[PDB]
């Protein structure tokens, strides 16, 4: 690895992620995005499922 | 899932379980997905 390489030749760093379903509850969940609370109107509500 | 619920109360009785009433709250819910069909308590030794 020379810094004088060309780009087929330059070192590149791979990070593979692999995600996998097992029968065990999925715990590496994204994040969730969250609306801002509004009350006293009849709304739609999905807190925690 | 594995549940382990848990309590925590203040006794003075000497050798048997205390008659009483005390609901244990859920402490933490865990993702084991293993199968568990046997068990063992594991102690401390006090070595002088
Ligand atoms: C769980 O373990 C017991 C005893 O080793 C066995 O009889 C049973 O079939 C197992 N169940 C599964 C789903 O592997």
């Amino acid at each position: 690895f020379q810094p004088t390489n060309g780009v087929g030749y330059q070192p590149y760093r791979v990070v593979v992620l692999s995600f996998e379903l097992l029968h065990a509850p999925a715990t590496v969940c994204g994040p969730k995005k969250s609306t801002n609370l509004v009350k006293n109107k009849c709304v739609n509500f999905n807190f925690n499922g | 899932y594995f549940k382990i619920y848990s309590k925590h109360t203040p006794i003075n009785l000497v050798r048997d379980l205390p008659q009483g009433f005390s609901a244990l709250e859920p402490l933490v819910d865990l993702p084991i997905g293993i199968n568990i069909t046997r068990f063992q308590t594991l102690l401390a030794l006090h070595r002088s």
